[PDB]
C-alpha cells in the first residue's frame, strides 16, 4: 500500500534478530539492543574486533561484557551471535 | 486547563495535549483522527510493529513522522506537533499510551462514563437493557453522565458478575464467595 511504502522509503530497515546494534558502552560492559535469539552465557563476537560474553539478558536488551578493549566498541555497531556457549580447548 | 489529573508517566503528555486542544473546543476531532493515523501505522505491519520500540535514530524516526503526516493530512495541528515532540525525545512505544489516556480525557468531555460489566458467561440482551436502566436509577450514576455497558466473558469469574464504572462497583459474584468459603472450612 502507499502507507507502508512511505515508511519503507525513509527507513534504513531493521528488526534486530540474530544481530543487534549497540546503545551505549562504558565500564567494560556494553548495552546492545535486540539479540532475542541468544542463549544465556553465550559468546558473541562483535564487528569491531572483540568478543564478549552475554551476562544479562533483560527484556528487549542484552548486556554483553567486553573482554578487554573499550575503544573498538561504539554506539551503532553490530553485535553478532557466535551461537555456542563459552568453551576453552581441552585435550 | 486540565479538568482532573489522571494517569501516571506518559500522562504528562496526554494532560498537556487536552489543555492545548481545549482552547479551540476540538479534542473530539483531534482524538478521532489520532485513532485513524495510529491504525494506519498498524496496517504498516513491518516498521509499524518493528519501529514502535527504539531501533533507529531520533532523526530517522522524525522522518518516519514527517511521512506519516504527508500521507494523512487530517490529524489537526495539535496532534501534528505532538508527534514532533515524541520523535525528538525519541519514543514511539508509548505512542498508543498517550492515545488511550487522551481518549479517557476526551470522553470525560463528551460526558460518557465507560464501563465493563464482566460476567461469568455472556448475558442475554434483556439483562443488559435492564442493567443499563437500573444503574441509571441507582445513585452511582447521578445522571448527567451517560453510562455505556461493555460485555466481557471471563471464565475466571466463576459464577456471578461484577458491574464496574468510575470508582463505584457492586461485586455480586459467586467466585469470591467460594474463595471465602474454602478458607472458612474447619468442621
Amino acid at each position: 500500500s502507499i502507507l507502508e511504502e512511505r515508511i519503507k522509503g525513509v527507513s534504513d530497515e531493521a528488526n534486530l534478530n540474530e544481530t543487534g546494534r549497540v546503545l551505549a558502552v562504558g565500564d567494560g560492559i556494553a548495552r546492545v539492543f535486540g539479540l532475542n535469539n541468544i542463549q544465556a552465557e553465550e559468546l558473541v563476537e562483535f564487528s569491531s574486533g572483540v568478543k564478549g560474553m552475554a551476562l544479562n539478558l533483560e527484556p528487549g536488551q542484552v548486556g554483553i561484557v567486553l573482554f578487554g578493549s573499550d575503544r573498538l566498541v561504539k554506539e551503532g555497531e553490530l553485535v553478532k551471535r557466535t551461537g555456542n556457549i563459552v568453551d576453552v580447548p581441552v585435550g | 486547563p486540565p479538568p482532573v489529573r489522571l494517569f501516571g508517566v506518559e500522562g504528562t503528555y496526554a494532560t498537556a495535549l487536552y489543555q492545548a486542544a481545549a482552547k479551540n473546543s476540538s479534542i473530539d476531532a483531534a482524538f478521532q483522527s489520532l485513532q485513524k493515523v495510529e491504525s494506519t501505522v498498524k496496517k504498516n505491519p513491518k516498521l509499524g510493529h518493528l519501529l514502535l520500540n527504539p531501533a533507529l535514530s531520533l532523526k530517522d524516526r522524525n522522518s518516519v513522522i514527517d511521512a506519516i503526516v504527508e500521507t494523512h493530512k487530517n490529524l489537526d495541528g495539535y496532534v501534528v506537533n505532538l508527534l514532533k515532540v515524541l520523535s525528538e525525545n525519541n519514543r514511539l512505544g508509548c505512542f498508543e499510551k498517550i492515545a488511550s489516556d487522551f481518549g479517557v480525557l476526551n470522553d470525560a468531555h463528551n460526558g460518557l462514563l465507560k464501563g465493563t460489566v464482566t460476567s461469568a458467561e455472556p448475558l442475554d440482551p434483556k439483562s443488559f437493557k435492564r442493567i443499563e436502566k437500573a444503574l441509571s436509577a441507582s445513585k452511582l450514576v447521578g445522571q448527567g453522565k451517560s453510562l455505556k455497558l461493555e460485555n466481557v466473558v471471563k471464565p475466571e469469574i466463576k459464577g456471578g458478575l461484577i458491574v464496574e464504572l468510575g470508582d463505584k462497583t457492586v461485586d455480586l459474584s459467586i467466585s469470591t464467595k467460594i474463595q471465602k468459603l474454602n478458607k472458612v472450612l474447619e468442621d
